[PDB]
């Protein structure tokens, strides 16, 4: 019965997907499909330009990170969780956390596990979800996100 | 870079 969990899962998971493979989407959109239909569309500008701006950046931490399974998945969640509950809260580090997971997740792409990528979606939206709730429900979820970029 | 620091910090890479 979490909606903003569920709403954030469908749409994160959607760009991760994409970003891996290359093809769109096509499958159709559930409950509130009107906010997220326009919130990928957004993730799809501003997250393809925090990758690009931060390439050789995001490659060496991925580097470091050494992610080639779902128990390295977890590893991540742990940095994840401490980094986005240090007080910090604002848009941009949300598209970036997100714009990172898509660069994992064509990672696990090119070395052949695609399996990783669905626990990967999960693990950033209960990241987000978890700490930043109050916050997200104040911006109106996805909505504001949506508003916030355009 | 800076505007990503507080994301490499964690995971160790130094020059952002």
């Amino acid at each position: 019965s979490d909606e903003l969990y569920r709403q954030s899962l469908e749409i994160i998971s959607r760009y991760l997907r994409e970003q891996a493979t290359g093809a769109k989407d096509t499958k159709p959109m559930g409950r509130s499909g009107a906010t997220s239909r326009k919130a990928l569309e957004t993730l799809r500008r501003v997250g393809d330009g925090v990758q690009r701006n931060h390439e050789t950046a995001f490659q060496g931490m991925l580097r470091k990170l050494d992610i080639k399974n779902e128990d390295d998945v977890k590893s991540l969640s742990r940095v994840m969780i401490h980094v986005f509950s240090d007080g910090v809260t604002n848009w941009g580090r949300i598209v970036t956390l997100i714009s990172f997971g898509a660069f994992v997740a064509k990672h696990l792409k090119t070395i052949n596990q695609e399996s990783c990528i669905e626990p990967l979606a999960e693990s950033i939206t209960d990241v987000l979800v978890r700490t930043k709730r109050d916050w997200l429900v104040k911006q109106r979820g996805w909505d504001g996100f949506v508003e916030f970029f355009h | 870079p800076p505007e990503i620091a507080w994301l490499a910090d964690a995971v160790g890479l130094k020059d952002a």
